[PDB]
Protein backbone atom coordinates (compact mmCIF):
# COMPACT_ATOMS: atom_id res chain seq x y z
CA UNK A 1 0.00 0.00 0.00
CA UNK A 2 3.27 2.82 -0.36
CA UNK A 3 4.12 4.74 -3.01
CA UNK A 4 7.79 4.82 -2.53
CA UNK A 5 9.50 7.45 -4.80
CA UNK A 6 12.92 7.62 -5.22
CA UNK A 7 14.97 10.45 -7.06
CA UNK A 8 18.20 11.58 -8.61
CA UNK A 9 19.54 14.93 -10.18
CA UNK A 10 22.83 14.44 -12.68
CA UNK A 11 23.94 17.34 -14.41
CA UNK A 12 25.19 15.54 -17.98
CA UNK A 13 21.25 8.38 -24.60
CA UNK A 14 21.71 6.66 -21.27
CA UNK A 15 25.15 7.97 -20.30
CA UNK A 16 27.63 4.86 -18.90
CA UNK A 17 28.33 5.11 -15.16
CA UNK A 18 26.78 4.95 -11.83
CA UNK A 19 24.40 6.94 -9.72
CA UNK A 20 22.80 5.95 -6.51
CA UNK A 21 19.21 7.15 -6.36
CA UNK A 22 17.97 8.32 -3.01
CA UNK A 23 14.56 7.71 -1.26
CA UNK A 24 12.39 11.02 -1.60
CA UNK A 25 8.80 10.19 -0.47
CA UNK A 26 6.75 7.52 0.95
CA UNK A 27 3.60 8.40 0.27
CA UNK A 28 0.61 6.33 2.07
CA UNK A 29 -1.97 5.13 -0.68
CA UNK A 30 -3.06 1.93 -0.31
CA UNK A 31 -4.88 1.96 -3.54
CA UNK A 32 -4.35 -0.78 -6.74
CA UNK A 33 -2.39 0.69 -9.70
CA UNK A 34 -1.80 -0.98 -12.59
CA UNK A 35 -1.31 1.31 -15.58
CA UNK A 36 0.14 4.93 -15.85
CA UNK A 37 0.88 7.93 -18.29
CA UNK A 38 2.88 10.91 -18.23
CA UNK A 39 2.09 14.46 -18.40
CA UNK A 40 4.12 17.07 -21.05
CA UNK A 41 3.84 20.97 -20.44
CA UNK A 42 3.18 22.32 -24.40
CA UNK B 1 8.83 19.48 -20.23
CA UNK B 2 8.16 16.81 -18.38
CA UNK B 3 5.46 18.02 -15.38
CA UNK B 4 3.88 15.02 -13.74
CA UNK B 5 2.85 11.64 -14.14
CA UNK B 6 -1.11 9.43 -13.96
CA UNK B 7 -0.98 6.46 -12.02
CA UNK B 8 -4.14 4.35 -11.61
CA UNK B 9 -6.07 1.02 -12.98
CA UNK B 10 -8.99 2.62 -14.98
CA UNK B 11 -7.90 5.81 -15.31
CA UNK B 12 -11.80 7.04 -14.61
CA UNK B 13 -14.01 8.18 -12.00
CA UNK B 14 -14.95 4.48 -11.46
CA UNK B 15 -11.44 4.10 -9.27
CA UNK B 16 -8.91 6.06 -7.46
CA UNK B 17 -6.22 7.08 -9.61
CA UNK B 18 -3.16 8.80 -8.27
CA UNK B 19 -1.91 11.83 -9.63
CA UNK B 20 1.30 13.59 -9.30
CA UNK B 21 2.66 17.26 -11.08
CA UNK B 22 4.53 20.07 -10.49
CA UNK B 23 3.90 22.90 -11.38
CA UNK B 24 5.41 26.30 -11.86
CA UNK B 25 4.93 26.86 -8.06
CA UNK B 26 5.17 24.06 -5.80
CA UNK B 27 4.88 19.97 -6.09
CA UNK B 28 0.99 19.25 -5.06
CA UNK B 29 0.11 15.19 -4.69
CA UNK B 30 -4.10 14.52 -4.72
CA UNK B 31 -5.50 10.97 -4.50
CA UNK B 32 -8.88 11.33 -5.79
CA UNK B 33 -11.40 9.76 -8.38
CA UNK B 34 -10.04 11.95 -10.68
CA UNK B 35 -11.91 11.33 -14.63
CA UNK B 36 -9.20 11.88 -16.35
CA UNK B 37 -9.08 13.10 -20.19
CA UNK B 38 -7.98 10.92 -23.00
CA UNK B 39 -5.39 13.22 -23.96
CA UNK B 40 -4.19 15.26 -20.68
CA UNK B 41 -1.19 17.60 -20.90
CA UNK B 42 -0.55 21.06 -19.59
CA UNK B 43 0.01 24.21 -21.61
CA UNK C 1 -23.10 -0.74 18.54
CA UNK C 2 -26.53 -2.14 19.88
CA UNK C 3 -27.00 1.02 21.88
CA UNK C 4 -25.31 3.23 18.41
CA UNK C 5 -26.64 1.18 15.62
CA UNK C 6 -29.94 0.02 15.72
CA UNK C 7 -33.03 0.44 14.21
CA UNK C 8 -36.31 -1.26 14.60
CA UNK C 9 -37.22 -1.92 10.39
CA UNK C 10 -33.09 -2.73 9.89
CA UNK C 11 -30.25 -0.45 10.10
CA UNK C 12 -29.79 0.41 5.98
CA UNK C 13 -26.97 2.45 6.60
CA UNK C 14 -24.19 0.05 6.57
CA UNK C 15 -23.65 -2.24 3.48
CA UNK C 16 -21.89 -4.88 2.68
CA UNK C 17 -21.25 -6.70 -0.61
CA UNK C 18 -21.62 -10.62 -1.30
CA UNK C 19 -21.03 -11.07 -5.56
CA UNK C 20 -17.51 -9.94 -6.26
CA UNK C 21 -15.82 -10.81 -9.78
CA UNK C 22 -12.55 -12.51 -7.25
CA UNK C 23 -10.73 -12.60 -3.89
CA UNK C 24 -8.90 -8.79 -3.65
CA UNK C 25 -5.77 -8.42 -2.93
CA UNK C 26 -5.00 -6.91 0.95
CA UNK C 27 -4.96 -3.56 1.17
CA UNK C 28 -7.42 -2.49 -1.68
CA UNK C 29 -10.95 -1.40 -2.39
CA UNK C 30 -12.95 -1.54 -4.91
CA UNK C 31 -15.64 1.20 -5.90
CA UNK C 32 -17.25 -0.57 -9.01
CA UNK C 33 -21.20 -0.09 -9.21
CA UNK C 34 -21.34 -2.73 -12.27
CA UNK C 35 -23.33 -6.06 -12.12
CA UNK C 36 -21.31 -8.81 -11.39
CA UNK C 37 -21.09 -11.77 -13.85
CA UNK C 38 -22.75 -14.15 -11.69
CA UNK C 39 -23.15 -16.98 -14.63
CA UNK C 40 -21.82 -17.59 -17.91
CA UNK C 41 -24.06 -15.50 -20.44
CA UNK C 42 -22.74 -11.71 -20.29
CA UNK C 43 -24.48 -9.50 -18.03
CA UNK C 44 -24.86 -6.87 -20.69
CA UNK C 45 -26.48 -4.22 -18.31
CA UNK C 46 -29.56 -7.13 -17.40
CA UNK C 47 -29.80 -8.27 -13.91
CA UNK C 48 -32.16 -10.26 -12.00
Amino acid sequence: GYFKIYSKHTPIDLPQGFSALEPLVDLPIGINITRFQTLLAL
Amino acid sequence: IIRGWIFGTTLDSKTQSLLIVNNATNVVIKVCEFQFCNDPFLD
Amino acid sequence: SNKLDSKVSGNYNYLYRLFRKSNLKPFERDISTEIYQAGNKPCNGVAG
